[PDB]
């Protein structure tokens, strides 16, 4: 495993990320699920704390939500069941 | 579990 470093939409590389879950299906609908936490995270963060939490891993000075969900896929901090 | 209590 000698890649050259990914840049943008890559990063992380999707087939590391593709170890975590069984196949990219998942991966799409956990990323999208974990995206959506954090962007409501971000919506109700001026009332009082609620049962949302996120995002774990530190964002970019301006990072778009689902790139850190994908993010924090890849650093192994999360975990699933499926139907 | 690990990293909920870590934040």
């Amino acid at each position: 495993g000698g890649y050259d470093t990914p840049l943008g939409i890559t990063n992380p590389p999707i087939d590391e990320l593709l170890d975590r879950v069984s196949s990219k299906y998942a991966l799409v609908i956990y990323a999208a699920k974990r995206a959506r936490q954090i962007n409501d995270y971000y919506n109700q963060l001026g009332e009082g704390i609620l049962e949302y939490v996120g995002p774990l891993v530190e964002p970019g000075l301006q990072e778009k939500p689902l790139s850190i969900a994908l993010r924090e896929i890849h650093a192994d901090l999360l975990e699933h069941t499926e139907g | 579990e690990e990293a909920r209590a870590a934040a």
